[PDB]
């Protein structure tokens, strides 16, 4: 039975799945012009940046 | 520095391509009494590429 | 607390230029506000005066 072992094998994948998805926040414009800080400092001024 | 634009209707579109545009040769032509970027600022041009 | 009113003139479509965090030969090159700065600026015409 493969599958004999999965009440531990979801808390790995719940802890995987909880910080993949917590990186993928990261592409979330948050009322932002873009996700990259980088790519704000670089186009926009610190008043209008921040 | 050209004589006559063209009309609101037919305004011409004039690309622009392989070159290196230094914005800040604009500013020593007419008054700007309005020179609004919405998307950058009107200093972050001669910092980036296109 | 202290109080310094900062003064230098500008021949008309300049005034923009002077803001906290900007660039420029006026602003790299002559005259430089922080980006922390707590006032106001002021522009005005003295036309018969100069």
């Amino acid at each position: 039975t493969p599958s004999a072992l999965g009440k531990l094998q979801d808390v790995v994948n719940h802890n995987a799945q909880a910080l993949n998805t917590l990186v993928k926040q990261l592409s979330s414009k948050f009322g932002a012009i873009s996700s990259v800080l980088n790519d704000i400092l670089s186009r926009l001024d610190p008043p209008e940046a921040e | 520095n050209a004589t006559t634009f063209a009309s609101v209707y037919a305004w011409n579109r004039k690309r622009i391509s392989n070159c290196v545009a230094d914005y800040s040769v604009i500013y020593n032509f007419a008054p700007f009494f309005a020179f609004k970027c919405y998307g950058v600022s009107p200093t972050k041009l001669n910092d980036l590429c296109f | 607390t202290n109080v310094y009113a900062d003064s230098f003139v500008i021949r008309g479509n300049e005034v923009s230029q002077i803001a906290p965090g900007q660039t420029g030969n006026i602003a790299d090159y002559n005259y430089k506000l922080p980006d922390d700065f707590t006032g106001c600026v002021i522009a005005w015409n003295s036309n018969k005066l100069d």
